[PDB]
């Protein structure tokens, strides 16, 4: 590129405009490459309270208009993360808008550890346990999140 | 059009992070200030992000032609005081 890209001078906007909660840090591996960055959310109440959960953006030359591209890097139970790390977050998708910012979307991924939502869930199972049983879907949680099988399926353990 | 700013070879960045935290004509809260060096980014300084401002506080520090930093190109900084990212098109 000669100059900065639309997408560059934008987000160096939003990433400068953040006011997070403590339970959220983000951190770049490059100071020079604000489109690439980790989030870590370490919950301080809710099903997931001291957990650990690390997600991946990467910002496009699409951006704002495209949102970024976002991942969980941390295998954990719940409706909306799937075992391969696909967030369903409706904001960043098709609810998207050019408007909202890395700061709306991190109050959003945080949300989904404070709230998880049973209606459209990547992981149904969990999402069943989570509307018919409320508390087993709370041990289901503390067993994946100190590492063990649910099923035949094996959660690596993911506490701070 | 980028609102040209003038300041000497030998300033520090420092200099120009004051003269956007106190100018009455700006003053912005925490700006966040790039350039682009050799075909790339180059985040100079900003606060709000520690794991960035961890690594970038030396450059207040350093010279500013240190900094590769040459003369006409626009300078990219953001603040809570910009609605929109501003170019500064530095002045030798």
């Amino acid at each position: 590129g000669s100059m900065a890209s639309a997408a560059q001078l934008r987000i160096q906007k939003d990433i400068n405009e953040l006011n997070l909660p403590k339970t959220c840090d983000i951190s770049f591996s490059d100071p020079d490459d604000l489109l690439n960055f980790k989030l870590v959310i370490c919950p301080d109440e809710g099903f997931y309270k001291s957990g650990k959960f690390v997600f991946s953006f990467k910002v496009g030359q699409g951006y704002p208009h495209d949102p970024p591209k976002v991942k969980c890097e941390t295998m954990v139970y719940h409706p909306n993360i799937d075992l391969e790390g696909n967030v369903c977050l409706n904001i960043l998708r098709e609810d998207w808008k050019p408007v909202l910012t890395i700061n709306s979307i991190i109050y959003g991924l945080q949300y989904l550890f404070l709230e998880p939502n049973p209606e459209d869930p990547l992981n149904k199972e969990a999402a069943e346990v989570l509307q018919n049983n409320r508390r087993l879907f709370e041990q289901n949680v503390q067993r994946s999140m100190r590492g063990g099988y649910i099923g035949s399926t094996y959660f690596e353990r993911c506490l701070k | 059009l980028p609102q040209n700013i003038q300041f000497s070879p030998s300033a520090k960045l420092q200099e120009v992070l004051d003269y956007l935290t106190n100018s009455a004509s700006l003053q912005m809260k925490s700006p966040a200030i790039t350039a682009t060096l050799e075909g790339k980014n180059r985040t100079l300084y900003m606060q709000s992000v520690t794991s960035i401002e961890e690594r970038t506080r030396p450059n207040l520090s350093k010279t500013l032609k240190e900094l590769g930093l040459v003369d006409g190109q626009e300078l990219a900084v953001a603040d809570v005081t910009t609605p929109q990212t501003v170019l500064f098109k530095l002045h030798f």
